[PDB]
Order: structure tokens, then C-alpha cells, then sequence
RNA sequence: GAAAUGCGCAGAUACCGGGAGGAACGCCGAUGGCGAAGGCAGCCACCUGGUCCACCCGUGACGCUGAGGCGCGAAAGCGUGGGGAGCAAACCGGAUUAGAUACCCGGGUAGUCCACGCCCUAAACGAUGCGCGCUAGGUCUCUGGGUCUCCUGGGGGCCGAAGCUAA
């Protein structure tokens, strides 16, 4: 799974200031977090579809935080995405 | 009406997640080796449903019957 | 790590000496897994309700164990390979829920 | 004329038939009956009076090997499964018990059409 | 219904013991629960999705819906392997009948089961798209929290205010 203190080194990574457990980038990394763990346990099981759904609305929900991010300080989301290695 | 012995009530302090202890689980099987109603044990609905899986534990570990034979007829 | 129980049905029938040897194999298949052993029980043999292997009896085991998790199936499998070694079952433990009390 | 006094009667009661086994105490068998042993035909077999007659022929069957006692085990939900019961008590053979003992999987084969239906 | 095909002296039915195998999980079990739907039920472990409550901590409208697209989608059916207990279209018989290409009875192939790949349908039904706000209550219930009589959430029922409805 992700422990705790997996989680805590994920939200410390990137919370713009000590304390910040909501930002944008701390979502946006967190679900990266849950994304690579399901697609690498779907590259497994092929056959779990309903856990599939999980991921495109995962997904769904990511590319929505970063359409913001990017609305907003397109600086921010050019550095999430270096930061996370993601939109490439 | 129909309230005879509720099987909650002749039983003292027990663990329900217990699965070894077949002197007190065997208070809920019936005559045959029957998992008993509730309207029998007098559970909660969450109670029973942790019997009844603790019960089957009791059962593969050969402790609780599947099944027995009754003896009247 | 996980806190597990594995239980273990043993052939009523075995002498000490058979004993001491499976139980030895046990304790070492356990050590090659990530068995780190917290409290145990030999509670010894009862009368089965139903017989198994064709005992109407079966001599018991009971360890509590804190172990990798991904290594359950594995330290179950390598447990069921003896012949003296009648049921195994591994439950992964829980903070009991009384009742009446 | 093998001798056993005591042993176990298995009454297979059915819909079509009833059928009367005598064993000793292990379970082989010493003698046995039914319906069509006690000349029933048809659909006469099955009859609560069949399973009287039946009853009686392997009891009177089994006096002679010189049995005296009986656990009587029912098995079936056929018409003169206890007709068939009464016979044994009323027959010079001791009923110490009687079990019902029918066999009943834990949801196991598709059975026929005839005895599934409504589900 | 009554029967007859059928099986049985190469010894069956009934009974005890041993073995193989395939499929399905009795009681618990429902008025219960989960899921977007289709659907989901022995037990254990692992991997993994959804959800609910309390704290009122963080972000600061990031929301809703959604043509196309894409994925999922009972049963039957298709391809390639495998498997094959019980069941059973077609089919083979026995009966029934005025006839009986049927209901009843004895057999039985695909199929049902597994893996992988197709098919994309249905009384796919609450015949009731999704979301949000507002408008009496009574009562049974599943699952949280609290000062635990009761209070406050989330779900499943029933009766009913206002109102709606052709009924
Ligand atoms: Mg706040
Ligand atoms: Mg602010
Ligand atoms: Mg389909
Ligand atoms: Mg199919
Ligand atoms: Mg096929
Ligand atoms: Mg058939
Ligand atoms: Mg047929
Ligand atoms: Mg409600
Ligand atoms: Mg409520
Ligand atoms: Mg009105
Ligand atoms: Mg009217």
C-alpha cells in the first residue's frame, strides 16, 4: 500500500510552507502518488476492471487541479510538472 | 411471543473473535451442527456476523462440526 | 510488517522425537520468512469434531508473529509441504470484539 | 446363523420405494428388503403399507441370523419413512435410537429440472 | 397419473471402507450489505477501487453536465487451447394423445467450467438520466459520532403533510 510516513515525506516534498497539507501541489503530487501505484498494480492484473475506474477518475481528477494550477501561476504548473515528470 | 432461552443471555463476558474456544462457541450451534438464527443467539446483526466467520475458522480447524445427526425421530 | 497468528494441526500420533523435528523445521521455515516470534502456545492435542487425516484427533500449534506481509502465502505454502502437518492456517490478527460484557 | 444380536437398520425411504437394510455393528450387511421384495409392482411400492411390509421381512430376516437390537437410521423423506419405523419397534427388535441421517450437500451438483424449479 | 424404455446373476439397488475428479458453496442469510451499471456469497493471504463519520487543519470556485471519443457490459453465441462430475438445446428412445416434431420418463452432443481473444445484446427494470437547493411527520432497519432516555450524520424500507397525477 503507502504508509504514513510515505505519505508524510509526499506532503512535506511539497507543501509551499510548513503546515500547508491542501495546496494545489500537494494534491496534484499525492494523486501522482496513488496513480503510479494502481497502473503499476494494473500492468499485473490486467483483468481488475473495476479498480481500472479508480484510475480514470484519478486521472480525471489530476488534469483538473493542473488545468487550474495552470490558469492561475503558469509558473507553479511548468514546475509541478518538472517537479513530478508528468504532461510529456 | 416464542422468547425461550436467547443464548446471549446464558453466557457470561466472551470473545466472539475467538475461534479456538469450542466450549462456548458450541453454545451456537444448534443439535445438528447448524449455525443458529439470531431470533436463537438473541446477536446483534454486526455480532452474528462475526460468529458466523468465526465459527467456520472453528470448523476447518476440526474444533466446531459442519454438520451432526439428529436423535429422536 | 503485519502481526499474523499460523496455526498448525499436527499428526496426533508422532513420538518426541518426530515432534522435536517438526517443530524444528517449523521455527526454521519461519526464519527463513520473517518470523519474528512474539508470544506462542502449544496447547497440545484435543479431539477433532470431525476426523482428520483419518485421526479423530490432532496435536495443536498457535504462534503470534510479526512478519512481511508479501512472504504470508509463501511461509504458508512451505509449512504445508510436511507430511505430519495435517492444516495450516494463517490469519493476520485483530484486537478481540467481546461480547456479553 | 452368523450371529450378531445387535446392529444397525438404515431405512432409505424415497418417493418410489422404501428399502430396509440390516447390518452388524460395523455396517456390512446381514439382510435386506422392500418394496418389490415384499411383491409390490408399480407405484404400490412406495405405500406407507409397503414400508410396513418391508420393514417386517428384514426384521423376521434378520431374527434368524439372531439379531435382538437395532439403531434404526432414517434416511429419506419418501411416504412411509415412519410407517417403516413402526414396523422395527413393533417387530421383537430393540429400537435403542433412530437418526435421521439424510444426505444433503452444501450447494453442490445442478440437480434435475424435476427438483430445482422456482430456484 | 399409470407405466415402459433403461439398469441388474459379467451380482445392480440398499450399506461400510479406500481412491479419483469436476463443479457449486448448506446453515449463518434478510425485511441485511457492496457496486456506475452488468453484477457480487465456504475459508485464508496478498494486490486494489469506492464510501461513511469526527477534528474543523490546508487549498481558495479548483464547480455541474457532457455531443463525439474511450472503457465496462448478464445469458446465449464465436475462435484457439484445455477440461468435462452433475446438468442439458440438438439428437436417440419410452410413454401420452385424435395426432404429440411437446409438456412426463430413460439416454445424450455442443454447452455449461478454466485461460486467452471476440461478440455488445436484454423485461441491461425503479420500465423513473446526472447534479444542487427547497417543502410536515410517524415508524422498522443497516452503519458512524455524542453529553448515549435521546441527539446528530450516511444508507435501506413502510405509512403518510403540503403538493402532484388520467388514474
Ligand atoms: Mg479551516
Ligand atoms: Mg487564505
Ligand atoms: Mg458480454
Ligand atoms: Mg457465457
Ligand atoms: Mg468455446
Ligand atoms: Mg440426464
Ligand atoms: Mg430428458
Ligand atoms: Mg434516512
Ligand atoms: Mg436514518
Ligand atoms: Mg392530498
Ligand atoms: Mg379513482
Amino acid at each position: 500500500p503507502i504508509t504514513k510516513e510515505e505519505k508524510q515525506k509526499v506532503i512535506q516534498e511539497f507543501a509551499r510552507f510548513p503546515g500547508d497539507t491542501g495546496s494545489t501541489e500537494v494534491q496534484v503530487a499525492l494523486l501522482t502518488l496513488r496513480i503510479n501505484r494502481l497502473s503499476e498494480h494494473l500492468k499485473v492484473h490486467k483483468k481488475d476492471h473495476h479498480s481500472h475506474r479508480g484510475l480514470l477518475m484519478m486521472v480525471g481528477q489530476r488534469r483538473r487541479l493542473l488545468r487550474y494550477l495552470q490558469r492561475e501561476d503558469p509558473e507553479r504548473y511548468r514546475a509541478l510538472i518538472e517537479k513530478l515528470g508528468i504532461r510529456g | 411471543p416464542s422468547r425461550k432461552a436467547k443464548v446471549k443471555a446464558t453466557l457470561g463476558e466472551f470473545d466472539l473473535r475467538d475461534y479456538r474456544n469450542v466450549e462456548v462457541l458450541k453454545r451456537f450451534l444448534s443439535e445438528t451442527g447448524k449455525i443458529l438464527p439470531r431470533r436463537r443467539t438473541g446477536l446483534s446483526a454486526k455480532e452474528q456476523r462475526i460468529l458466523a466467520k468465526t465459527i467456520k475458522r472453528a470448523r476447518i480447524l476440526g474444533l466446531l462440526p459442519f454438520t451432526e445427526k439428529l436423535v429422536r425421530k | 510488517m503485519r502481526r499474523y497468528e499460523v496455526n498448525i494441526v499436527l499428526n496426533p500420533n508422532l513420538d518426541q522425537s518426530q515432534l522435536a523435528l517438526e517443530k524444528e523445521i517449523i521455527q526454521r521455515a519461519l526464519e527463513n520468512y520473517g518470523a519474528r516470534v512474539e508470544k506462542v502456545e502449544e496447547l497440545g492435542l484435543r479431539r477433532l469434531a470431525y476426523p482428520i487425516a483419518k485421526d479423530p484427533q490432532g496435536y495443536f500449534l498457535w504462534y503470534q508473529v510479526e512478519m512481511p506481509e508479501d512472504r504470508v502465502n509463501d511461509l504458508a505454502r512451505e509449512l504445508r509441504i510436511r507430511d505430519n502437518v495435517r492444516r495450516v492456517m494463517v490469519v493476520k490478527s485483530q484486537e478481540p470484539f467481546l461480547a456479553n460484557a | 446363523k452368523r450371529q450378531v444380536a445387535s446392529g444397525r437398520a438404515y431405512i432409505h425411504a424415497s418417493y418410489n420405494n422404501t428399502i430396509v437394510t440390516i447390518t452388524d455393528p460395523d455396517g456390512n450387511p446381514i439382510t435386506w428388503s422392500s418394496g418389490g421384495v415384499i411383491g409390490y409392482k408399480g407405484s404400490r411400492k412406495g405405500t406407507p403399507y409397503a414400508a410396513q411390509l418391508a420393514a417386517l421381512d428384514a426384521a423376521k430376516k434378520a431374527m434368524a441370523y439372531g439379531m435382538q437390537s437395532v439403531d434404526v437410521i432414517v434416511r429419506g423423506t419418501g411416504a412411509g419413512r415412519e410407517q417403516a419405523i413402526r414396523a422395527l419397534q413393533a417387530s421383537g427388535l430393540q429400537v435403542k435410537s433412530i437418526v435421521d441421517d439424510t444426505p444433503v450437500p452444501h450447494n453442490g451438483c445442478r440437480p434435475k429440472k424435476k427438483f430445482r424449479k422456482a430456484s
